[PDB]
RNA sequence: CACGGACCAAGGAGUCUAACGUCUAUGCGAGUGUUUGGGUGUAAAACCCAUACGCGUAAUGAAAGUGAACGUAGGUUGGGGCCUCGCAAGAGGUGCACAAUCGACCGAUCCUGAGGAUGGAUUUGAGUAAGAGCAUAGCUGUUGGGACCCGAAAG
RNA sequence: AAGCUCGUAUCAGUUUUAUGA
């Protein structure tokens, strides 16, 4: 047949994917939350 | 403040090995007190006896705890009764190690405790009588 | 015995007495009772897995293992509103003893052997799992199965069971469970033993949260 | 229950025949018990040294006395024979007394406690039957069929020594016995005329429960040792405290080691003993540590190396990029001039 | 185990090191891959090991599995590696799937 | 100021032991200590062990004695931790060692005098709270040994 | 030097106000 991935190895993708979608789309919503806060700070030394 | 074991037994430093590792990753305040404990010198680490683990276990509501004792568990001839608990320790003396086991508990290594309990979830951590 | 001959040193003759374990389960005249028995058989069948380490011939192995659940005890009788005659009676003392195996080894297994015992642990789960019968329902085999899984491996009210094992459950039991092939089994039952892992409290939080987010949150 | 041992014949094929293992195997390796234990124990067949009570104080000197313009070292009485007028009884001095002159009742044999003792034996048998820990010993191990090594019972009837040498070479002890021989090297020291000229490898011990003419068989074969199981020396089992000596046992005293150490099953037949347990459940962390289990109550990881959050300093007022990373409104206050404002 | 085979040989003897002046230790048992020794870069701490070598003008790659800690006279497993260098490389990857990189 | 230094080689000064501690490590643990010995040995090594003995395990006194549960071996207060709630911040519960407070048991107090019964007066304690030692080794201190080395008037 | 509570509101060769000879 064919060779197939240890089931710890299994596991990382699997985890690793939880953590990267999670870091993902965090990241994304500092990218914007930043943003927001760079035109506070631009609003305030005016 | 103190930082390596000065001990040599390497099973010793293979628990700091342990226990180093769960006191950063965890961030729960259990394993920080355990890996501190370790480092302590032989006169710092006094024998629990089996009589202060009865003890312990008259406390109220603690009927369902893993008591960690992180010098060594010593046997006791005066009491006869003992329940059934899980009790966690680097040395069993023989005399202890057998009355645990025919009062129907366990007694456990720290690395067993390790896995059963990592973040440290309903144990008690006793101490010998210092002065 | 078989314990010396499925724990052996020697390649041939554990792949003989595999052989002859298989001419030993179709004789069923003689497994009729002593639960200590099967216990020392999936002892012998641990180590039989142990001492192989090649990926091809150790997936051939773990194929065989569980088609070990399906040797002893096929479906063929396939009994009628019968509650535990000669192919579901004994059975049970087949499962549970290889559980108490996995139960007495999690501590002993190493960094590289634990994949073997994974994958060995997701093949006999699928197997025993596909002989509930040759259909999947049984009811007096649902619940007094469910009880000799829930009493020993999915306790989660005692910490003598090690706790790797029902989150490796957890992981592969959906997968293997659609292994068998949208259809309606005893399934939220099982589910319902994992509810009391939630429902259950004195116990540590990666029970109460892995399998309260794994489990639960699968939308299959 | 333990794995099993195949039993292998003098013609080095496996025999069908296969012995438990006497959980002597399963004792702590302690390295740190073996060391502080050899190095006691090392200490024991050792003679006492001492210089002569009467050396230095074989002679006749007298002090000069006070502003005779010379050292006040006691000086040799007498005249015209050279030794007249020069120093004695001084540490200093030629043909003087040397300081603190060695004596007899130094602490040449050490105490050690019983029980730690057979501790450190028991480590040192149980390292015996790792065979990485054989190979970082030393003993060329790589040809050799299984370990711990056992051969069949006849090897301890073996009477001449070219057959017992035989049986070796055909299990597979034969680049041991080839590494001792070819490390024939005379002493570095003072130690060549102290009647330890020679010195070479540790070749394999050869454990036998009863001899039956093996004892004189191999006596002769260059660093082959032999033991009785009852006795098993720790100066044998851990050379210059390195754990793991490579040792052939036979079938006999392989079974006889499980009543002489003990087990759960067996008794100890040493009065009162019982092997030392476990501080650990597993010799090895890292399965505890990549589990299913802790690796769940675990907060996510870093990078095991810190990407450099500022690694120079950038100064504002000069270059114009990072003076619009702080403060965005610097961007208006060029457009619009700001500082060139009118009233 | 292996972790105290290590320490055993990480200080307490692997009698087989080279400490250079640099301070680096050097395990110059014939089946390592770096020449360097290190916990799980030497042959004997480590259970599951790689290496390629060469005898004759034959590279072999020779492994170790855990499954062989009893048995050291067929401790290493080994397979030739072509000669072309491309197909070699590729030869390699498919015996070290799932490994550590 | 003065004492030392012509130059060069070699020699040359905190050592060893006993007594008593300190801390650390190791073994075992209410015990602990094989090595005066005997058995055994590939021989001053290693390996086994009988009966004893050493030190510790239960205290309060002066001649005579007695003897530690009103008890989750305590009531409270704190008190590392752990559990419930809360995103947190917090709050509540249980609380180790330990500390503070209120006491008790035991022995000893000031009397009451049925040889000292009995009840009161109060405190006391290397007291009990419900054992932590023994042995080996290392680091080192104290004192004696010629005692870091050399140098004095002597009987 | 080590052990024990804490990591604080624990203090400071300082200033200030307040209250006396």
């Amino acid at each position: 047949e064919k060779i197939l991935t240890p089931e710890s190895q299994l596991k990382k993708s699997k985890a690793q994917q939880k953590t990267a979608e999670q870091v993902a789309a965090e990241r994304a919503a500092r990218k914007a939350a930043n943003k927001e806060k760079r035109a506070i700070i631009l609003e305030r030394n005016a | 403040h103190r930082t390596a074991p000065k001990s040599d037994n390497v099973y010793l430093k293979l628990l700091v090995k342990l226990y180093t590792f769960l006191a950063r990753r965890t961030d729960a305040p259990f394993n920080k007190v355990v890996l501190k404990a370790l480092f302590l010198s032989k006169i710092n680490r006094p024998p629990v006896s089996v009589s202060r683990i009865a003890r312990a276990l008259k406390q109220e509501g603690a009927a369902n705890k893993t008591v960690v004792v992180v010098g060594t568990v010593t046997d006791d001839a005066r009491i006869f009764e003992f329940p059934k608990t899980t009790v966690a320790a680097l040395r069993f003396t023989a005399g202890a190690r057998a009355k645990i086991v025919k009062a129907g508990g366990e007694c456990i290594t720290l690395d067993q405790l390790a896995v059963r309990a990592p973040k440290g979830q309903n144990t008690l951590i006793l101490r010998g009588p210092r002065n | 015995n078989f314990v010396k001959q499925l724990s052996s040193n020697n390649r041939k003759t554990r792949v003989n007495a595999l052989e002859a374990l298989k001419k030993y389960l179709t004789a069923k005249q003689f497994k009729e009772n002593k639960q200590i028995e099967f216990n020392k058989l999936w002892k012998g069948l641990y180590y039989a897995m142990w001492f192989s380490d090649r990926p091809r011939p150790q997936q051939r192995l773990a194929n065989e293992l569980g088609e070990l659940h399906g040797l002893y005890f096929d479906p063929k009788d396939n009994s009628t509103a019968d509650e535990l005659t000669t192919n579901d009676k004994a059975f049970i003392k087949f499962s549970r003893g290889f559980w108490k195996v996995m139960c007495f080894e999690w501590f002993n297994i190493d960094r590289y052997r634990l994949d073997k015992y994974l994958l060995l642990i997701r093949r006999v789960l699928f197997s025993q799992l596909k002989y509930l019968q040759s259909r999947n329902w049984d009811k007096k085999l649902v619940d007094e199965y469910i009880k000799k899984v829930l009493r020993w491996l999915p306790l989660s009210g005692s910490p003598k069971v090690y706790t790797g094992i029902p989150i490796h459950i957890v992981d592969i039991l959906l997968d293997e469970w659609e292994r068998l092939l949208a259809k309606k089994t005893p399934l939220a039952d099982v589910i319902a033993i994992f509810q009391d892992i939630v429902a259950d409290y004195n116990n540590s939080k990666v029970l109460r949260e892995k399998i309260k987010e794994d489990l639960f949150s699968d939308t299959r | 229950s333990r794995p099993q041992v195949t039993v292998h014949s003098l013609t080095g094929e496996a025999t069908a025949n296969a012995l438990p293992l006497p959980a002597v195997f399963s004792a702590p390796i302690r390295p740190d018990i073996v060391h502080t234990v050899f190095t006691s124990v090392n200490k024991n067949k050792r003679q006492a040294y001492a210089v002569s009570e009467k050396a230095g104080h074989q002679t006749s000197a007298e002090s000069w006395g006070t502003g005779r313009a010379v050292a006040r070292i006691p000086r040799v009485g007498g005249g015209g024979t050279g030794r007249s007028g020069q120093g004695a009884f001084g540490n200093m001095c030629r043909g003087g007394r040397m300081f603190a002159p060695t004596k007899t009742w130094r602490k040449w044999n050490v105490k050690v406690n019983h029980n730690e003792k057979r501790y450190a034996t028991a480590s040192a048998i149980a390292a015996t039957a790792v065979a990485s820990l054989v190979l970082a010993r030393g003993h060329r191990v790589e040809k050799i069929p299984e370990i711990p090594l056992v051969v069949s019972t006849d090897l301890e009837s073996i009477q001449k020594t070219k057959e017992a040498v035989a049986a070796l070479k055909a299990v597979g002890a034969h680049s041991d016995l080839l590494k001792v021989l070819k490390s024939k090297k005379l002493r570095a020291g003072k130690g060549k005329y102290r009647n330890r000229r020679w010195t070479q490898r540790r070749g394999p011990l050869v454990v036998y429960a009863e001899d039956n003419g093996i004892v004189k068989a191999l006596r002769n074969v260059p660093g082959v040792e032999t033991a009785n199981v009852a006795s098993l020396n720790l100066l044998q089992l851990a050379p210059g405290a390195h754990l793991g000596r490579f040792v052939i046992w036979t079938e006999a005293a392989f079974t006889k080691l499980d009543q002489v150490w003990g087990s759960e099953t067996v008794a100890s037949s040493k009065v009162g003993y019982t092997l030392p347990s476990h501080i650990i459940s597993t010799s090895d962390v890292t399965r505890i540590i990549n589990s299913s289990e802790i690796q769940s109550a675990i907060r996510p990881a870093g990078q095991a190396t810190q990407k450099r959050t500022h690694v120079l300093k950038k100064n504002p007022l000069k270059n114009k990029q990072v003076l619009l990373r702080l403060n965005p409104y610097a961007k208006v206050f060029a457009a619009e001039k700001l500082g060139s404002k009118k009233a | 185990s292996d972790e105290i085979v290590w320490q055993v040989i990480n200080q307490s003897f692997c009698s087989h090191r080279i400490k250079a002046p640099n301070g680096q230790n050097f395990c110059r048992n014939e089946y390592n891959v770096t020449g360097l020794c290190t916990r799980q870069s030497c042959p004997l701490a480590n259970s599951k090991y790689a290496t390629v070598k060469c005898d004759n003008g034959k590279l072999y790659l020779y492994m170790k599995t855990p499954e062989r800690a009893h048995t050291p006279a067929k401790l290493w497993e080994r397979i030739k590696l072509s000669k072309n260098y491309t197909k070699a490389l590729q030869q390699i990857d498919e015996h070290l799937l799932h490994w550590s990189k």
